[PDB]
RNA sequence: GAGGGAAGCGGAUGGGGGCCGGCGCGCCCCGGCCGUAUGCGGAACGGCUCUUGCUGGUCCGCCGCUCGGCUCGGGGCGU
RNA sequence: GCGCCGAAAGGCGUGCCCCUCGGGGCACUGCGCCAACGGGCUCCCCAUCCGACCCGUCUUGAAACACGGACCAAGGAGUCUGACAUGCGUGCGAGUCGACGGGUUCUGAAACCUGGGAUGCGCAAGGAAGCUGACGAGCGGGAGGCCCUCACGG
RNA sequence: GGCGCGGCUGCUUCGGUGAGCCGUGCCAUCGGGUGCUCCAAGUGGGCCAUUUUUGGUAAGCAGAACUGGCGAUGCG
RNA sequence: GCGCUGAAGCGCGCGACCCACACCCGGCCAUCUGGGCGCCCCGAUGAGUAGGAGGGCGCGGCGGCCAUGCAA
RNA sequence: UAGCAUGCGACGCCGCCCGCCGCCCGCCCCCAGAGGCCCGUGCCAUUGGC
């Protein structure tokens, strides 16, 4: 479930991130992308920023990795 | 710390094996057990070489409940969608593949876990549905 | 060990988040007060939070009435905590104002007050707007009342004498 | 009690010298502390994690002190052992472990073709002039490199200073056989000679750290 | 499993035998791939305001201009 | 632990004072946080104890020379709702309370709107029966605010 | 709890007194072993020991008192 | 019980020992003291028939959610 | 009278035995009113003159 955002994990490009938050009634949304283990950093670095604790995004980090480590074999 | 927590309730055990009193000589009354009812009752007394009887005490420490003597905590996974869960665990959980779930199904779970660096019960399982030494 | 400890074992345990509370509304209002209460000075909050879990024979109805004389300008009309409900039973032109803070009202209770002076405050609003909860009066019961103690069974039970 | 006093009586008060030599360098250990130190990259976690530093230093200190003190209580040096008794010269063993105190496993190399290592309750050792820090245990069994040889020759000038100390000392040479047989063992008389040591230790060290790790060994 | 010389609520408690399921780190060289800053071109966002507006996103498409890194394996070393 | 020597342990800043010998106690910033080496369970037997069967029941007291069972699988006991009294909870709250009809879908169901039956228990009572029928007060303990004056405190 | 001030009252001579009441001010070896309300239980047949008993030759009797235990309490 | 006798009887003194689940100590389970952030922590008491009070396990069919199945 | 199952003796002793030994695989683990190998290599253990 939601909180008012959310962060949920999948995406199949090989080589896939998944960055989702979502805020405000109407606008609903949800975005997957980039490659690139440095970009993975980075673009949670500025989601912790405009939101909160370490812990949870960067876990939600190797996910990711390891995911995109297993699309290549 | 958890090492151990799992070793206190795993190597003393208590196994001294609550069956119920007798059940042993009428293969019918069933080991399943019952608390000896009856005032006379030995065991009910409680009195040592009598099986002890189950109490709060008697309890495992929670940070050795529901452990496998692996030690990892083990999820029940009806398919790849628990994977995931599991798959943030890793380290902590280990994965069991519900007997249900079905060979066709199995293999599918199987890889993924691999992936996600869940090797636990699964493998095992997935070589028991092979067939195998 | 003693005899004395196992009755210590055996004081209460009063303790109870009551067996439901249905309505999920009433149920997290329960829940506030013991993060609040030790996080501030109110001690009313406090008291309404075990008044509000345990009974039946605890949840309070006040009439307007029973607010009316009973506030009388004397705390100079504070704000009046009622932990269970208003009730609509009085015709005075009521109240001096007023603030009165509950968990529920009814309708024209809530409009006869607030058409008196003040507001029909909700205890959540009041939590917000008054969260020391000093200039409060805790005001009241019942099911303390005449209406009835132990005077249950048939045709009852009496002064006493026998019952 | 009498120990146990002596630590109490300032409190500190070497600990209260130690800030000084920082106070006297010139201004300092509280910006030090706060300023420092390192981090940021890095992969996935918590870094719950660890060591070096501050607690080990009091656990090596703290397993220091049995280490003097038993031989205190025991009289000796430490390890390095040679058969006294046997062959007039001959060679050099180590003790790396205890069964027991008695049932004693004494040691070599053996990289290619070899050498033996016996465990005995006995045979054949009285202890040298070395120390270590350690009381006796390593082992397994390992060791190599020239050290059939090395450890023999590091023997040679052993029994070398030891066959002096053995024509001067003893009751004669026929019993420091006995005193060689016995091998529990040991109190009653212990140093004689056998002057300085600096190689007869750094040889010991080595044999210490080839009865360790990490060759010959690893699959 | 055990046995034709030693005693019994048939269990308990201890021990042997018999049976069975399970089984990484630091550095360097080669191969491989990609890159941001800035200019372009497209786009969810945000603090907030709440008629409305101002500053602040991030990634992608993909060329130019500097200047670098990662990953799967192999080879050595140290842990 | 946070400079240096010293393998090691240990000392190396300085002031005070007692002893006025060896020495002693006493005083003087913050900050951070180990070594070595390479299994479960079933049945049996021996030791040891429960041990007095169990078990359940009856009983002050059960191994019981008190009662009941050959052994097992399956069956085999707080049900139904009314009244009267309650506990816990929730909606409205000096009334609340809805059948039956009709209106209307799906459904043999049922639902929803609505007149609102039915007129309880209430809203105040007494008593054979006439018939009658106010609500003001504190006192004490002891919730809590204010005045103050704030170490207390009244 | 004690005192004073002030009103009202009583019983017992158109007689003597306090007490009561209200109002107002003043001054004063333990340690949760614990109160109240609703609803429910087996009962509503005991035993023994110790102490004190009464009957009975006595009784592993009968029948009380005061208490600790068994019942419903393991373990040594 | 074997069974002792200037004791393995008896009495008067005495020394050292043994021996429970007691008491201590270590670690842990309920309730309660409470505390602090749906969760963690400090210490105490803590046998049990009749039995009250409270939390939970399992059965079978129903509904909404959510899957599993050619090997249930 | 009974009585080798007190875990006994003797006499008489025989489709392949068993008498005496090479080489290997399991169980318990002194007498005694104080006492119980000459020259050698070799850390060892092996191994050689005697």
């Amino acid at each position: 479930v939601t909180i008012q955002p959310s962060g949920v994990k999948d995406a199949a490009v090989v080589l896939s991130t998944t960055k989702t938050k979502k805020q405000n009634a109407p606008a609903k949304l949800y975005h997957k992308s980039v490659m690139r283990k440095e970009f993975r950093k980075m673009a949670k670095a500025v989601k912790n920023q405009v939101s909160d604790n370490y812990y949870r995004p960067d876990l939600t980090k190797p996910a990711l990795a390891r995911l995109s480590s297993v699309y290549r074999s | 710390m958890a090492v151990p927590l799992l070793t206190k309730k795993i190597v003393k055990k208590r196994v001294k094996q609550f069956k119920r009193p007798h059940s042993d000589r009428y293969i019918g009354l069933k080991t399943s057990w019952r608390r000896p009812k009856g005032i006379d009752s030995r065991v009910r007394r409680k009195f040592k070489g009598c099986t002890l009887m189950p109490n709060i005490g008697y309890g495992s420490d929670k940070k050795t409940r529901h452990y496998l003597p692996n030690k990892f905590k083990k999820f029940v996974v009806h398919n790849v969608s628990e994977l995931e869960l599991l798959m943030m665990h890793n380290r902590t959980y280990c994965a069991e593949i519900a007997h249900n779930v079905s060979t066709r199904k199995r293999k599918e779970i199987v890889e993924r876990a691999a992936q996600l660096d869940i090797v636990v019960t699964n493998k095992l399982a997935r070589l028991r549905s092979q067939e195998d030494e | 060990m003693g005899i004395d400890l196992v009755a210590g074992g055996r004081n209460k345990r009063t303790k109870r988040v009551a067996p439901k509370s249905d309505d999920v509304y009433l149920k997290l209002l329960v829940k506030l007060y013991r993060f609040l209460v030790r996080r501030t000075k109110s001690k009313f909050n406090a008291v309404i939070l075990k008044r509000l879990f345990m009974s039946k024979t605890n949840r309070p109805p006040l009439s307007m009435r029973r607010l009316s004389n009973f506030m009388k300008g004397k705390e100079e009309k504070n704000i009046a905590v009622v932990v269970g409900t208003i009730t609509d039973d009085m015709r005075i032109q009521e109240v001096p104002a007023m603030k009165v803070t509950a968990l529920r009202f009814t309708e024209t209770a809530r409009a006869r007050i607030i058409n008196a002076g003040g507001e029909c405050l909700t205890f959540d609003q009041l939590a917000l707007r008054a969260p020391t909860g000093e200039n409060t009066i805790l005001l009241r019961g019942p099911k303390n009342a005449r209406e009835a103690v132990r005077h249950f069974g048939k045709a009852p039970g009496v002064p006493h004498s026998h019952t | 009690m009498a120990p146990t006093s002596k630590m109490a009586l300032g409190i500190k008060r070497a600990s209260r010298s130690h800030t000084y030599h920082r106070r006297g360098l010139w201004a300092i250990k509280a910006k030090h502390g706060g300023a420092l130190p390192k981090a940021e990259k890095p992969a996935a976690i918590a870094e719950p994690k660890f060591y070096p530093a501050d607690d080990v230093k009091p656990r090596t200190v703290s397993t220091r002190k049995p280490h003097p003190t038993k031989l205190r209580s025991t009289i000796t040096p430490g390890t390095v052992l040679i058969l006294l008794a046997g062959r007039y010269m001959g060679k050099r063993v180590v003790f790396l472990k205890q069964l027991q105190s008695g049932l004693l496993l004494i040691t070599g190399p053996f990289k290619i073709n070899g050498v033996p290592i016996r465990r005995v309750n006995q045979a054949y050792v009285i202890a040298t002039s070395t120390k270590v820090d350690i009381s006796k245990v390593n082992v397994q069994k390992f060791d190599d490199k020239y050290f059939a040889r090395e450890k023999k020759t590091r023997a040679k000038k052993t029994e070398g200073e030891l066959f002096e100390s053995d024509k001067e000392a003893t009751k004669n040479l026929p019993d420091f056989k006995k005193d060689d047989q016995k091998v529990i063992d040991a109190e009653l008389i212990k140093a004689i000679d056998a002057v300085p040591d600096l190689k007869n230790y750094l040889g010991a060290r080595f044999s210490l750290r080839d009865g360790d790790k990490p060759h010959e060994m690893t699959f």
